[PDB]
């Protein structure tokens, strides 16, 4: 119902046409997500069956840390350090290195992937605006009729 | 044109993922040419060599994941056995790709053949750590930890 | 003054109830036109007095005209809605 | 019908007025036209030198 | 020659006439007017449904060519003749010398769109009416 | 890269790269394959000598008919042919 | 035509045409797919 | 008072012009807000009368979600799962369907929304940019005046 407004119709169009880049954005993600998520799992939790809560796991947390819930505290209590510093006093050395592969991680999603989401839409936009306000004048009619 | 080895149904990503599924089923009736003279066509098409890869490499990826996920065995497991033949291949692969087809300063110069010694390194070192010693748990850990790397890795192998 | 004023008269008339019809279109067209070119003259004359002596041509908009109501050129711009003018760097020294 | 009439008539004087006020169509009338008449100066000559010989030659 | 069926029979004779111009443009090679004609696949009438004496000698009928035209716009295109204004008995309606000259015209404007003439096109675009 | 690259996929490549051992043994040790391939008639190699030959010419006609077309060098014609058109003036005068 | 006068313009659009199927000339200029004639201001306020 | 700054005047009324797109955004998102919403609170509490505590949970969570702030934690507590992976062993099996609802949204209203505010924001002022500055120059003699 708001493709008859003179606003909200052509916006719509040009949100069918970044789905696109909103894909493209989905595809790249997925590798560093999937990736992180293998290896925090398994560093976090060596010597434990695979079972569908590892899968959950390697899916659940990786994803919410890319808008900001960086669960943190949790992966403090999921490690096992008892230190007053997070990553120290640990059972193993090698989930010391789980803050680092997570540094990594959101350098890949929010400063890399984020902002070039953000430079494609712009660049997106640009070249199909007069395209949209063209195609919603020709289904202004269609809604019409 | 060249990619899709001169066909004009089998041109997308689903098309030749399911010819390349059911050979028996959708080659013989998607007949394009611009029996045996089309099975030997399509397969030699570049875009199905990359099918192959991608699958293979997918297949990998998944293989390799499992393997750091699930515990490690007191002894060297099947699903290790399988991924030190895989990667001795792609070794070989890497190998002759380096000294018998293009030279070694071509080789080094893709920046993608210097990710897949990367591989090749990683796995090795994991592996040889956990089979110094694979009644070890030390053992275990430190392996797992050269193997979280390894993981990354292969799904950057996947933007190529 | 005059130029700014004949501007906003023309602009007015052109779209104005009394000069639509069919028969009137290059009339109204040629009108809009001439508004235009009148809008330019006020600038560029004004330009030209802001190259010449600046001092002098913030004298002279600041000048108070007998013909109407004691005003100033500037109170004549907004009053002709001429953005153009108003925008002019010579007119906005003279604001500050 | 009369009024869609005469407006078709008056956009295609105003578009053929249009397209002969460009620069590019201009330019290509100004050079056909020298063209033509570098043409009208030989025949002119032509006529200069046959006259010369007609007249001059003749006494 | 004369035809059994009434709506080729009714025709006047300037659709002959544009008939005949379709017909000896179409005998030239490489003609894309044949090809054209031969790739609708209809019968003498332009109806889309694939004896032949009458579909090969009065292929470029003006009805036929009509329903290709109308193939072309879209689905649901249908131009609407009607020749019974040319007989003699409506010569004393006013406006009818109008009407005569515009339907006649746009089927020649037609012509001249399929054998891509613009500028015999935009001359009987300008003669007829309905120029939008 | 993927003309070049074996079929079989990276387990299996294995059973490839002991293939293409075989055929290096088979071929440095009595060869019998000779590498064969497929060669061009002709008729269709004079066919596309035929219609490159025509398209070369057809585009150099056609550049051609493009660069004489563009302003500037409309603009450069009718200069010259002024300065002819003086130059012929000229030579008239002085026969006058 | 819009020039001139936008109201008989307007009436003008809205015409029913015998020749075709009683289709007026924003139906024709629709099936006849043209974005231009369709996205023009003229045409616009019609459909509005 | 800040009009008079030819800095924060100009800016002022570009973010008058930019209103409109806020607007645009808010028609967009409240769509996604109230689906997710009912969607949200019906799975997390099913068999509860309705009354005003309803209405609040469907505006008051959603809104928040979209800056950043999950009550992931919160969410736990509320659909009674007792695992150590925040959606397992839970009650009732529909309660697990939330974190993928939740998901959807944030793509939803983080990755597609916000960055096409940011692109409309852009467009919109490039666009009305000169304009902007005329008309403060025109307000400039209507605030001496
Ligand atoms: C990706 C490339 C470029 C750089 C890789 C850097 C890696 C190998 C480095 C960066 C930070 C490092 C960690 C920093 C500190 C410790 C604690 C120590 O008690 C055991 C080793 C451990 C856990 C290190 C392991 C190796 C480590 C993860
Ligand atoms: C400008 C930007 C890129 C600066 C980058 C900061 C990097 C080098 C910092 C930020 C967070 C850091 C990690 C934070 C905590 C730990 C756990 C500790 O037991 C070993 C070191 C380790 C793993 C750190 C390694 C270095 C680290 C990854
Ligand atoms: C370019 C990138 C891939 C380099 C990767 C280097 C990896 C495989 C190596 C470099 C340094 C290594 C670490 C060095 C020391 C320790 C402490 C030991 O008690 C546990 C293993 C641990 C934590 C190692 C894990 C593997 C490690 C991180
Ligand atoms: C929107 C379209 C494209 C995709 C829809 C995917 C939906 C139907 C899928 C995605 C994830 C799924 C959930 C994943 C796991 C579980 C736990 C199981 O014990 C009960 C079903 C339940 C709760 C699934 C319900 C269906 C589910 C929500
Ligand atoms: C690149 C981006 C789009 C990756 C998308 C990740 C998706 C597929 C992931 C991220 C968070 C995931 C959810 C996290 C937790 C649970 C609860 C569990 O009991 C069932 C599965 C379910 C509901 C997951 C379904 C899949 C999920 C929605």
């Amino acid at each position: 119902y708001y493709a008859l407004s003179k606003n909200l119709g052509p916006k719509l169009i040009m949100m069918m046409e970044m789905m696109k880049d909103v894909s493209t954005f989905v595809f790249l993600l997925l590798i560093f997500l999937i990736g992180y998520g293998v290896a925090a799992q398994s560093l976090l939790s060596p010597d434990e069956d695979f079972s569908s809560r590892t899968f959950i796991g390697v899916l659940f947390r990786p994803y919410f840390q890319i808008y900001g819930e960086l669960f943190l505290d949790d992966l403090n209590s999921e490690a096992n350090c008892l230190g007053d510093t997070p990553f120290t006093e640990c059972s193993r050395e090698t989930v010391r290195m789980v803050p680092f592969f997570l540094a990594v991680y959101i350098l890949g999603s929010n400063v890399l992937l984020v902002n070039l989401l953000i430079a494609m839409f712009n660049d997106t936009y640009m070249k199909v605006q007069e395209a949209a306000e063209d195609l919603w004048r020709k289904q202004n009619y269609e809604l019409c009729a | 044109a060249d990619w899709y080895g001169h066909l004009k149904s089998v041109t997308s990503f689903w098309a030749v993922l399911f010819a390349f599924f059911f050979p028996f089923f959708v080659l013989p009736f998607i007949n394009f040419s611009e029996l045996r003279r089309k099975f030997a066509k399509f397969y030699s098409a570049p875009y199905t060599r990359f099918i192959s890869d991608l699958l293979s490499h997918f297949v990998l990826c998944v293989v390799t994941s499992y393997f750091v996920l699930d515990k490690l065995e007191d002894t060297i497991s099947a699903i290790e056995w399988i991924l030190l033949v895989w990667f001795v291949a792609l070794l070989l692969e890497e190998l002759r790709q380096m000294i018998f087809c293009d030279g070694i300063a071509e080789y080094i110069s893709d920046t993608w053949n210097r990710l897949d010694l990367i591989m090749i390194t990683l796995f090795f070192v994991g592996f040889f750590t956990h089979a110094s010693d694979p009644s070890n748990q030390d053992s275990k850990v430190v392996s797992k930890g050269i193997h979280a790397f390894l993981v990354v890795v292969l799904w950057l192998r996947f933007m190529r | 003054i005059n130029a700014l004023v004949a501007s906003r008269i023309l602009e007015r008339l052109s779209t104005h109830r009394a000069l639509q019809g069919p028969h009137l279109a290059e009339e109204r067209a040629k009108m809009q036109h001439n508004a235009k070119k009148f809008e330019e003259l006020a600038v560029g004359v004004l330009g030209e007095c802001h190259g010449s002596d600046s001092h002098m041509a913030s004298e002279m908009l600041h000048s108070k005209n007998d013909m109407f109501n004691k005003k100033n050129a500037i109170n004549i711009a907004y009053d002709a809605k001429s953005l153009a003018f108003l925008s002019h760097p010579a007119t906005q020294s003279v604001i500050n | 019908t009369t009024f869609e009439e005469l407006n078709t008539d008056k956009f295609l004087r105003r578009w053929e007025r249009e397209r002969q006020e460009m620069l590019e169509a201009r330019v290509k009338m100004t050079n056909d036209n020298v063209v033509q008449a570098m043409g009208m100066m030989d025949q002119l000559l032509e006529h200069m030198i046959s006259f010369r010989f007609s007249l001059d030659q003749q006494a | 020659a004369k035809t059994n069926i009434t709506a080729l029979d009714e025709l006047p004779s300037f659709a002959l006439a544009i008939e005949e111009l379709y017909k000896r443009e179409a005998k030239k090679p490489h003609s894309h007017v044949q090809r054209l004609v031969s790739l609708s696949n209809t019968d003498v009438l332009g109806r889309h449904y694939r004896g032949r004496d009458l579909a090969n000698t009065r292929a470029y009928n003006v009805l036929r060519m009509d329903q290709i035209f109308a193939r072309l716009v879209s689905k649901d295109f249908s131009v609407n003749r009607d020749f019974t204004i040319y007989d003699s008995k409506y010569d004393k309606v006013p406006g009818i010398q109008f009407r005569r000259t515009a339907q006649a015209s746009h089927m020649l404007f037609l012509w001249a769109i399929c054998l891509d003439r613009f500028r015999m096109a935009r001359h009987f675009w300008l003669i007829g009416d309905q120029s939008i | 890269e993927y003309k070049d690259r074996p079929f079989l996929p990276a387990p299996f490549i294995l059973l490839a790269h002991v293939h293409m051992l075989f055929m290096r043994l088979l071929r440095l040790c009595g060869v019998h394959t000779q590498e064969h391939e497929k060669i061009q008639d002709d008729e269709t190699k004079r066919k596309i000598t035929t219609f490159e030959e025509l398209n070369t010419d057809k585009f150099l006609r056609r550049w051609e008919r493009e660069r004489q077309e563009m302003l500037e060098a409309r603009v450069k014609m009718t200069n010259d042919n002024v300065v002819q058109a003086m130059g012929m003036m000229d030579q008239l005068l002085e026969h006058m």
